[PDB]
């Protein structure tokens, strides 16, 4: 059941780096269409095109706020219902993982969350967490109080097999928006991963930011949870010419990305075994995968012809994502 | 005269080249020490001589060759061998860390370190030497080393030299059986990109050649060395023509340019005839017709192919031993009259072929008996493309499996590149078909 | 170079690893001095890389002595070629695991670190890089498991770069001395499996049965079987280290073996596989080795080869093989069963020929593949544990061990998840 997992594609305005690249926008975004078309060339020159039709499609032009509004606001209501929701950003850094996170998205969100809840008037508490997945290890950003790595182990809580429990991380509740920001600023610093040669900044680690909201009204008690996941991406080591350690780390994640593509193809498969446990990320994710959790994916792509692989890889992904059946259920609790 | 250097990639590349070199030494009669007790090389440094080695020291001949390997193993053998004494350590290099079979990783990881030395090493020789008409490449498709190495090599060599011709004698996995799982991944991925850079690429029918040679042998087994032996000898014949004028000597490359109407067709398939096993050598004295006819038969064809299926846009003939063009003509009439070989409409003419004064070259300790004449032919067929496809499919299956990705990704290689290999292959097949059609 | 550290631990491995090292040393043919008796340069260099040269050109074995109790090492030292190892090289905790994976695990670790660090430092110094490390112990028995659990994590942890294979005897499903005994193993192994890239295990029972049956001896001796096992290992080391007409690097082969590093491990196979009388009397024809390998009997572990599926099978021939021998062997495999061959990948099997035929028989081969049945069987054992769990016997001791129940549950759980893939392995051809 659940609504199908929602997938939107965003094409970045040609990155300045792209411009230095003199990358050319093969990519065409027809937001009316919600079509995105890529000059593959096929074998042929990229007269050849590959065209996809998307749940939502944003050209470079698409303004950030708009995106959010269209994607976040509906999620926020689900959180207030008790939904568990997750939004994952995939794509290129140029495409604006960074463009998206630098600005909101996070700072904007906590303000709105309190505003909607308090207008709701529900008695509520808000707790946040921020961790980074680096080379298959967990590190607490959110609480500098907590360690650089939050004490991280995960077990099954029997209620949901997919449902898991991450012992030791603490979210600290604050009724006010303000307290959250103070954490927010703190968290960010911890969050930051390694910069890259190619990009000023890169996400070495996948970042998972989670906001849990406890709501009580006269008595019905609901709990809403939102996970904002920012993909960690690798570049070809060979291209990078990065130090071996750097290459290695990139390779690990990169390889992990294949693993991620493998599980995804399984989900498409509806194959008996879904390799959630092969990554900590997909295990944590695990209950969300077409799961009860209401999930949305924002795939960012570069018009640049230069990176064939990523464009192809994204395209493949977008197909795979739909296949898995997302059963968001409002996790409304009384 | 001109000197050539051979490059060996992978265990296979070195071994095969190794066969080549020693043969050269023997054929010259230059002692494996490198300074022949025999007199100095023919005509002093003959063109053949210079390519094989240079006389310096003076009074020493040192081969022009570079041996590269990721894995220390094969190269160390060289060090062991007597030939090693001939080869000054500069020429021979070993690599600490093997391919082990990753084209991408071997290529990336190994290549970076290795290249600088090799390029320098080659460079110095290149500078010193007058130059090569071209150079030969050895490597293994299957071997990771060949795969990774070649890819790195191809771009760099191509970029730097530009004009200098490149030829690659590569081992094409027999459709019968790969070596590794990896091999299909390695081969396809490595091959396609590199090939475009390369003027032409050569692949071997391990199965076809091994079967054919072995069967020709009528021997339970050919030795791997013996198998190499065939390869070396043919090559030597090739060298001989250019090196020393035969009845007709032609610029091999220049002729080759004629031979391949298209850069699109990197190489015509080449055959050597008569197909001579030791026994085969014994059995008959080859005649112009006989050799040609023998050559035509797929049995002769090292590669397993239906020559019928492919068209012959054109073929080349090499000649060895005494020959008279009259005989050639007689063969010509025979061939021409014979329907069986199909000529592409495009090329009305068989021409051209060349003849060598000297009897065919042989690899030392050659298993096969000498043949009066040696010939090589180039043909372009769709079928040859098909063989590639044949391998491709398995690779495709692998891709379908999408298994053997994270190793590659560790190397950061994509699927897309692979897909590109496949698509390029499909490309290429289409092109081959297009050209193939008369 | 690229020496690998050899580890013997667990009492089992206290024998077994020791046996392996010693036999390997025998393989060295280096005199007990540690100088190289063997004339052969080739062996000498390869061994020599393996064994650091003491003055007097002694060979320093790459091994650590772990004692469940200190006597065990003593027996080892008192055992032959005590001299060859410098006593400095090894140290062992007196305590040992104690029969307890967890208990040993917790207790051992403190000792473990001290011992490991010194040796590891030396070893790290010793070669520029080690290919990896080999562990010998019995998981089934408490210490192999107990030590292994603690050791493996850190040891692996130290170099993610290094690739390590572990050896442990798996408890015979047929019988256990105690129910608890495999219990210690199970947690250890379960934790271990993810931890260690490669595990090599043979069921004790099958090995004993096969060994015994083949032997037609009253029983297989522990030592002898260990010797057999060590022999199995030795060939791999010897062949790889040694030149080969076709030699495959470990990193290839290993990566190759898994249809991709997700597949955690492959189960060992040995060749030639023959009965004691049969093998000893009989000489292998070229096809001969393959056939033995092919049959169920070949697998050290007991499995029905149909029941199992082979992700891949690899054999290392030692010595030269004829190319048509190559052809014959390869051909047979595909022919023999569709399912046996992996449908997906042609040339499932890889082989390398050792440049030099092994001491003794000219041709040797190894078996690679997994036994579906065996893995499944093992999981069943965990189920037995589960049943035991109903008993909840010795929960307290476990409590003393300090391991949580959840680890137990999960340990089974993960296994359960995996095991069903195991069947899948068979399902796929
Ligand atoms: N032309 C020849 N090919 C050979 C010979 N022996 C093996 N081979 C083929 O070579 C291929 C294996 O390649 P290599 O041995 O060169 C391996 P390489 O060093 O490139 O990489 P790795 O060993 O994986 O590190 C495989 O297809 C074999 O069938 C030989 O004597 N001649
Ligand atoms: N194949 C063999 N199995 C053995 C041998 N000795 C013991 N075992 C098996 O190994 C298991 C016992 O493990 P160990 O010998 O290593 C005892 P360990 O030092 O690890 O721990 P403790 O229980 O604290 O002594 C059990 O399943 C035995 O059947 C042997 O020499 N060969
Ligand atoms: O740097 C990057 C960008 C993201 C990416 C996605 C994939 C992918 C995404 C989705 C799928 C699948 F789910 F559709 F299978 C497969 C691969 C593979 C590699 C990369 N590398
Ligand atoms: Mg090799
Ligand atoms: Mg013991």
């Amino acid at each position: 059941k659940g609504k199908n997992i929602q997938v939107v594609v965003r094409c970045r305005p040609f990155n300045l780096a792209e411009r230095k690249a003199s990358a050319h926008s093969i990519v065409e975004c027809d937001p009316v269409r919600k079509e995105v078309s890529v000059r593959t060339g096929g074998l042929a020159d990229k007269s050849s095109r590959k065209t996809y039709t998307f749940d939502m499609v944003f050209g470079a032009s698409t303004k950030q706020i708009d995106v959010y509004r269209s994607v976040v606001c509906p999620i926020l209501d689900e959180v207030i219902m008790g939904y568990n929701c997750t939004i994952f950003a995939y794509g290129q850094t140029g495409t604006g993982k960074t463009f998206t996170m630098e600005g909101g998205i996070i700072p904007r969100t906590l303000h709105q969350i309190f505003e909607k809840l308090t207008d709701n008037g529900t008695e509520f508490s808000v707790k946040v967490s921020l961790l980074e997945i680096y080379n298959e290890e967990l590190f607490d950003l959110l609480n500098p109080s907590s360690d650089v790595s939050e004490r991280l182990q995960m077990f099954d809580d029997p209620r949901n097999k997919r449902g898991v429990i991450i012992k030791g991380l603490e979210e600290i509740t604050v009724h006010n928006k303000d307290e959250v920001y103070q954490i927010l600023e703190k968290g960010a610093a911890k969050r930051t991963t390694a910069a890259t040669l190619m990009n000023a900044y890169s996400s070495r680690s996948h970042s998972v930011f989670s906001v849990t909201i406890h709501m009580k009204e006269t008595e019905l008690v609901k709990i809403g949870k939102l996970n904002l996941v920012d993909l960690a991406g690798s570049e070809n080591i060979g291209r990078s010419g990065a130090v071996d350690k750097r290459a290695r780390e990139a390779g690990n994640i990169n390889q992990s990305l294949l693993t991620l593509g493998r599980v995804i193809t399984a989900l498409v498969e509806r194959t008996p075994h879904v390799p959630y446990r092969e990554s900590k990320l997909t295990r944590i994710l695990q209950d969300s995968l077409g799961g009860r959790t209401r999930t949305s994916i924002i795939a960012t792509i570069s018009p640049a012809s230069l990176n064939l692989e990523e464009t192809l890889s994204t395209l493949e992904y977008a197909h795979r994502a739909k296949n898995i059946l997302n059963k968001p259920e409002v996790n409304q609790k009384l | 005269m001109r000197e050539c250097i051979s490059i060996h990639v992978g265990q296979a590349g070195v071994q095969i080249g190794n066969a080549c070199w020693e043969l050269y030494c023997l054929e010259h009669g230059i002692q494996p020490d490198g300074q022949m007790p025999s007199d100095k090389t023919i005509g002093g440094g003959d063109d053949s001589f210079n390519t094989f080695f240079s006389e310096t020291g003076a009074g020493k001949h040192v081969p022009r060759a570079v041996f590269v390997d990721l894995e220390p193993t094969v190269i160390d053998e060289v060090r062991t061998g007597t030939y090693r004494q001939l080869f000054h350590p500069e020429q021979l290099i070993t690599g600490k860390e093997d391919a082990a079979n990753n084209y991408a990783r071997g290529h990336y990881t190994i290549g970076k370190e290795i290249i600088d030395l090799v390029l320098d090493r080659i460079r110095k020789l290149a500078d010193q030497c007058t130059g090569l008409q071209g150079f030969l490449v050895f490597h293994s498709f299957g071997g990771g080393t060949g795969s990774g190495f070649t890819s790195l090599l191809m771009e760099r060599l191509s970029v730097d030299y530009g004009k200098k011709s490149k030829l690659e004698f590569s081992i094409y996995p027999a459709p019968q059986v790969s070596t590794a799982v990896v091999e299909p991944y390695n081969s396809i991925l490595t091959t396609h990109t590199t090939l475009e850079h390369s003027d032409c690429a050569f692949m071997v029918d391990n199965e076809a050649i091994y079967d054919i040679c072995r069967r020709n042998l009528d021997i339970e087994r050919p030795t791997y060395t013996n198998l190499n032996r065939l390869i070396s000898q043919i090559v030597s014949s090739i060298t001989a023509s250019l090196r020393f004028d035969g009845a007709l000597n032609v610029d091999l490359t220049e002729f080759q340019t004629n031979l391949v109407p298209y850069p699109r067709i990197h190489f015509p398939l080449a055959t050597y005839a008569p197909v001579i096993s030791a026994e085969k050598a014994y059995h008959e004295q080859l005649s112009v017709a006989e050799i040609t006819n023998a050559c035509f038969e797929p049995a002769n064809q090292m590669v397993k192919c239906d020559p019928r299926h492919g068209k012959y846009m054109a073929c080349c003939l090499l000649y060895r031993g005494d020959v008279v063009p009259k005989d050639v003509n007689a063969a010509i009439a025979t061939i021409k009259t014979k329907r069986s070989i199909q000529f592409v409409d495009w090329c009305p003419t068989g021409f051209k072929v060349g003849i060598n004064y000297q009897p065919p070259t042989v690899v030392p300790g050659g298993d096969l008996a000498k043949v009066q004449r040696a010939v090589c032919m180039l043909s372009n067929t769709t079928a040859i493309a098909e063989a590639w496809a044949r391998l491709d499919h398995k690779f495709d299956l692998m891709y379908a499996k999408r298994a053997f990705v994270h190793w590659y990704v560790g190397e950061g290689m994509e699927e897309g590149e692979f897909s590109e290999a496949r698509e390029d292959m499909a490309a290429l097949e289409k092109d081959y078909e297009e050209v193939g059609v008369d | 170079m690229r020496e690998i550290v050899h580890i013997q631990a667990g009492q089992c491995g206290n024998q077994i690893g020791a046996k392996f090292w010693e036999v390997i040393s025998d393989e060295h043919g280096i005199d007990p001095t540690g100088s190289y008796h063997g004339d052969s340069d080739l062996q000498l260099e390869r061994i020599n890389v393996y064994y650091n040269e003491a003055a007097g050109n002694k060979y320093v074995p790459r091994a650590i002595l772990v004692d469940l109790e200190p006597g065990t090492m003593d027996s080892v030292r008192s055992g032959p070629f005590g001299q060859i190892f410098r006593p400095d090289n090894f140290v062992f905790g007196q305590s040992g695991a104690g029969n307890n994976w967890a208990k040993g695990h917790y207790t051992e670790g403190a000792e473990l670190v001290d011992s490991v660090l010194d040796v590891v430092r030396k070893e790290s110094e010793s070669c520029d890089c080690l290919q990896g490390f080999q562990l010998t112990h019995s998981l089934g028995g408490g210490t192999g498991s107990g030590m292994g659990t603690l050791l493996i994590s850190k040891i692996r942890e130290e170099y993610p770069d290094r690739i390590m294979n572990t050896f442990s005897v798996v408890p015979s499903p047929k019988v256990s001395d105690t129910v608890v005994e495999p219990y210690n193993a199970t947690l250890s192994v379960h934790q271990l499996v993810e931890n260690t890239d490669e595990t090599y295990c043979i069921d004790n029972e099958a090995l004993y049965d096969i060994c015994f049956r083949t032997l037609k001896l009253t029983t297989p001796t522990y030592g002898d079987l260990n010797h057999l096992v060590s022999a199995t290992m030795s060939g791999v080391t010897t062949c790889l280290r040694f030149p080969g007409q076709l030699n495959a690097d470990l990193r290839k082969l290993a990566v190759n073996m898994v249809p991709f590093p997700r597949l955690h491990f492959f189960m060992p196979g040995f060749a030639p596989l023959t009965s004691r009388g049969s093998q000893q009397y009989r000489a292998l024809t070229v096809p001969e080795l393959t056939q033995q390998m092919f049959d169920a009997k070949n697998m050290m572990a007991a499995c029905d080869p149909r029941h199992g599926r082979y992700l891949t099978v690899a054999a290392v021939f030692r010595g030269r093989m004829s190319m048509k021998e190559v052809d014959e062997q390869m051909l047979n495999v595909q022919n023999k069963n569709s399912s046996y061959f992996v449908e997906w990948i042609p040339n499932n099997v890889k082989t390398a020929v050792c440049d030099i035929p092994p001491r003794g028989l000219k041709m040797s081969a190894t078996f690679i593949g997994n036994s579906t049945a065996i893995q499944e069987l093992f999981k069943r054992i965990s189920e037995q544990f589960t049943a035991m769990f109903r008993r909840k016997a010795f929960l307290h001791w476990y409590t003393g061990e300090g391991m949580d129940e959840m680890e137990f549950t999960e340990a089974e759980s993960n296994m359960n998840d995996l095991v069903s893939e195991y069947q899948q392995y068979q399902d796929a051809t």
